[PDB]
This record gives structure tokens, sequence and C-alpha cells, in this order.
């Protein structure tokens, strides 16, 4: 048995998670690293890195610690370069997403492919 | 100690420290610091006590101080086991994450973007700094709107003998909706006792009991304020609202439509439909179609 | 657990934050391997031409000069090291 209680609706409303949605975090990060100047791929990796490849040509190689960094400037610009135009290969086909088969094209018609 | 000098308070001193052990005066700092605190984790958490009980919605439970002295807020925690946050009361440390976090809405902490709106909480006095609940405790008009019943801004009302039956009660000046109006007070008695009075109550058809939540019921028969005379309607233009201050649970009334001088106020009961014809069936209503 | 080849050391997000750098917006899970292999080509020229001044000089040491000369070759110049 229960008197007849007057009562209000009751909630437990709570507050919501936040998620950007997909890509605005590209574009804050275009702006970011076109504005940035540093070097992008982690320091060490590359000395042991060179020093592995360099071994198959000959052996014993000590390495100038000048002569080290550039290997990165040059591969990167030659990265960053090649990678921008795949874009426009990429968004010539109307898409926004790059392949692989796409920066095989590109490096064809560079020449440097064959 | 205006009896003595500082010397022979300091030698006194000296001769109860010879006696007695000395004081620890022990000083900590917590390992964390700042950040690693994003309240988005806290979401996680609720969101977990949503899961797996507060997915119910039914159980209120009044809050209790939950004791910590040296166990962390685990899931034996009180306040965790209720369903419910941990207080600034709790012993829960400064570093619990069943904690509320701050209210931080920056025009008025009153509206559904408000956390603290959209939670049963209303924005306390020392968390809602962007709307001022701290700021002027003294003065009367603040930027929040979900900081009334603290500084208790009631409106001014009327009685009167209701149309529908006996007394009523009338609103002196016009309000919008949505608007903070006088509170429902009365007393604290359990459930079991409200059966009793309640089995009392409906030998002369009284009603003056309110569910407060799952585990307690108000009573306004003997101690009150006048708004406990308030008739009922199933078309009201106020509606009731339980909400959560400070620890404690207490029952608000606010305006469901905009309303100018001299109302006659009226909020449902809600009651069963069979109580409902059995207490509160006049309607006074002329149908249009 | 460091002991494979180095190739894998250039982790996927370095690669993720160049394709930034160069305005890329999505990229599909298959470029990080061919990315690898094309770098990998890259370094076989120009390291090669790199190592034959040194040996050619007779010196054992890989300088910075060394670098940009290579470089020369292949078309793309390198200010800021020397020459
Ligand atoms: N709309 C309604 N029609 C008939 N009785 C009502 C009613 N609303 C409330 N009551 C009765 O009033 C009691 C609440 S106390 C209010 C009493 C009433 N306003 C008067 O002055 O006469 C309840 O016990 C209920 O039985």
């Amino acid at each position: 048995t229960k008197a007849a209680r007057k009562s209000a609706p009751a909630t437990g409303g709570v507050k919501k998670p936040h998620r950007y949605r997909p890509g605005t975090v590209a574009l804050r990060e275009i702006r970011r690293y076109q504005k940035s100047t540093e070097l992008l791929i982690r320091k060490l990796p590359f000395q042991r890195l060179v020093r592995e490849i360099a071994q198959d040509f000959k052996t014993d190689l000590r390495f100038q610690s000048s002569a080290v960094m550039a290997l990165q400037e040059a591969s990167e610009a030659y990265l960053v370069a090649l990678f921008e135009d795949t874009n426009l290969c990429a968004i010539h086909a109307k898409r926004v997403t790059i392949m692989p088969k796409d920066i095989q094209l590109a490096r064809r018609i560079r020449g440097e492919r064959a | 100690i205006g009896t003595k000098t500082c010397r022979q308070v300091y030698e006194f001193r000296v001769k109860e420290s010879s006696i007695i052990a000395p004081a620890p005066a022990e000083d900590v700092d917590t390992p964390p610091r700042k950040k690693k605190r994003k309240h988005r984790l806290w979401a996680a958490h609720c969101r977990k006590i949503q899961l797996k009980k507060d997915g119910s919605s039914n159980h209120v439970y009044n809050y209790q101080p939950c004791d910590h002295p040296r166990q962390p807020c685990d899931s034996s925690c009180p306040c965790v086991i209720a369903q419910n946050f941990c207080e600034k009361f709790c012993q829960c440390s400064s570093e619990c994450q069943n904690r509320f976090p701050g209210c931080r809405c920056k025009a008025q902490c009153n509206t559904k973007q408000c956390p603290c709106y959209l939670a049963v909480r209303e924005c306390d006095p020392d968390l809602c700094l962007t709307c001022g609940a701290a700021d002027h405790w003294d003065s009367k008009n603040v930027s929040c709107k979900n900081c009334s019943i603290q500084r208790g801004s009631k409106k001014h009302l009327l009685l009167a003998p209701s149309d529908v039956a006996g007394w009523g009660i009338f609103i002196k000046d016009p309000v919008q909706k949505n608007e903070f109006i006088s509170e429902y007070c009365g007393e604290i008695i359990s459930q079991d006792e409200a059966d009793r009075r309640g089995k009392v109550y409906d030998k002369y058809m009284c009603s003056f009991l309110f569910n407060l939540n799952n585990d307690f019921v108000v009573d306004a028969t003997r101690k009150g304020n006048k708004i406990r005379f308030a008739n009922h309607s199933v078309n009201p233009n106020c509606y009731a609202k339980v909400m959560m201050v400070n620890g404690d649970h207490r029952i608000g009334i606010f305006a469901k439509r905009a309303i100018q001088t001299g109302e006659e106020l009226f909020f449902d009961y809600r009651y069963s439909q069979a109580d409902a014809l059995k207490y509160v069936g006049i309607e006074r209503e002329m149908e249009i179609p | 657990k460091v002991l494979r080849d180095n190739i894998q050391g250039i982790t996927k997000p370095a690669i993720r934050r160049l394709a930034r750098r160069g305005g890329v917006k999505r990229i599909s899970g298959l470029i990080y391997e061919e990315t690898r292999g094309v770098l990998k080509v890259f370094l076989e020229n120009v390291i090669r031409d790199a190592v034959t001044y040194t040996e050619h000089a007779k010196r054992k040491t890989v300088t910075a000069m060394d670098v940009v000369y290579a470089l020369k070759r292949q078309g793309r110049t390198l200010y800021g090291f020397g020459g």
C-alpha cells in the first residue's frame, strides 16, 4: 500500500563528450605544418638507416655528423614535392584520397618511373 | 593569551613541549599538479554510471557523504553505489573523479548547454563563477537563472478561495515561461510513515505528501509555506521539477507558459488516472470544438 | 625490440605528418609501403655517388660536401651546406 504521493518527472541528463568531425583536424594540421619549418621524421632512426644501407655499398664508413641532416632535408623536400603533385593527380579523378596507383602515375609523368 | 607576555608563553611552550610529544607538522602536495584531468574523462565515468545503474532513472537516492580515509573512490564508494556524484562534503579527496567538475557556463548557467541545467544540480555558488553564482551573494539579481533557490528569490503570492475547490494561490505579478517561482517547503519524513500519514490522509481526502525521491516524501500538512495550497489541473501554467542543491533534494515550481498579473496557478499532481478522478476530478473546461 | 630493418624505423605517423605539409587531406593505408620503397629507391642513388667521391678521395669518412655534389647531379641543388 502506497499513498497518493505527488511527484515530478526525474531526469538524468549528462554532458556529451566532444569529438571533432572527420577532416577538420587535418585542416588545422595543414596550416600549422605549412607555417612550421622543422623536420618531421624522428631524428635517430635515420642515422641507423643511412648506416645500414651504406654498409651494402662499402664497409666501415664513419659518417660526419654535419653530412647527416642533409639527407633528411633533401629527402624531405623530394618527398614533399613528390607528395603535393600527387594530390593534383588525385583530385583530377575527382577523388580526395590518394592511392599508390597515383604515386606511380605521378612518378611516370616526371619521367623518373622509367 | 593576554594573561602572559610572549615570554613564559614560549617558555611554558618549552615546558609543555618538553612534557608532551612534539606535533606532527606534516605537509603534502600529491602527485597530480595540473592537466591530465580533462573533463571528458569525467564524461566517461558518468557514462559508465549511466550504463550500469543510472539507466534505470527511478532510484533517486538522497546524497550521503562517502568516507574514504585511505580507500580510493572505488566502486565501494557510497556515492558510487548510490549512483550519484561525490559532494565536496565527501571524504573523497580533491582528486576524486566522482565529484562535480565546476559549472563554467559563460552567459548564464541556465540553459540546455549548461550541463548543470542538464544536471539535476543547481550550479553551486563556488562553481558557476561565469554566471556570478558566487558574485554578490548579498545582492538579489544575478546573471544566472539556475542559482535562485540558494538565494531564495521567491515571488510574491496571494491567497484566495480558488474557483476549483476551496482555497487557492494567485500570483501578484506577471512572469514568463520557465521562470523561478517559490519553493515547496515542508518536513522530512520516511516513505513508510508517509504511508501511515497518507493512510490517515485518505480518510479525509487530504493530500500534502510529495514523493521527493525514492527514499523520502515531504509533507506540508503542519509546516510549510503558502504554495502548499496550489490546485490541480491537467493543463497547467506551472510544472513541478525536482532539483539537486548542495546535497539536498528539493522540488521547485516553474511557469509552463508566460503568465500575466493575477493568474491562478496550477500544476499536475501526477497521481494515477483512477486516483486523479478520486481527488482532482474537477477540470473546469468547456470544449470549444 | 628494435633489431630489424631500419626502414620500418620510419614510423607511419611521420609519413602522416609529411602528407599534411604537402597538403594531403586523406591517405589510404596502402600508401605507407611504396612510400617506404620509393624513399628507399631515392637513397640508393644518392649514397652510391656519395660513396664514390669519398672513396675516390681515399677518404673513409663521408663528409657534407660530398652530399651536395651528388645532389647537384640529380638536378636538385642544395643551398645551405657549403659551396
Ligand atoms: N482540481 C481539484 N479538484 C478537486 N479537488 C482537488 C483538486 N486539486 C486538489 N484537490 C484536493 O485538495 C487537496 C490539496 S490541499 C488544497 C486544497 C484546496 N485547494 C482547497 O483549498 O480546498 C487534495 O487532498 C485534493 O484532494
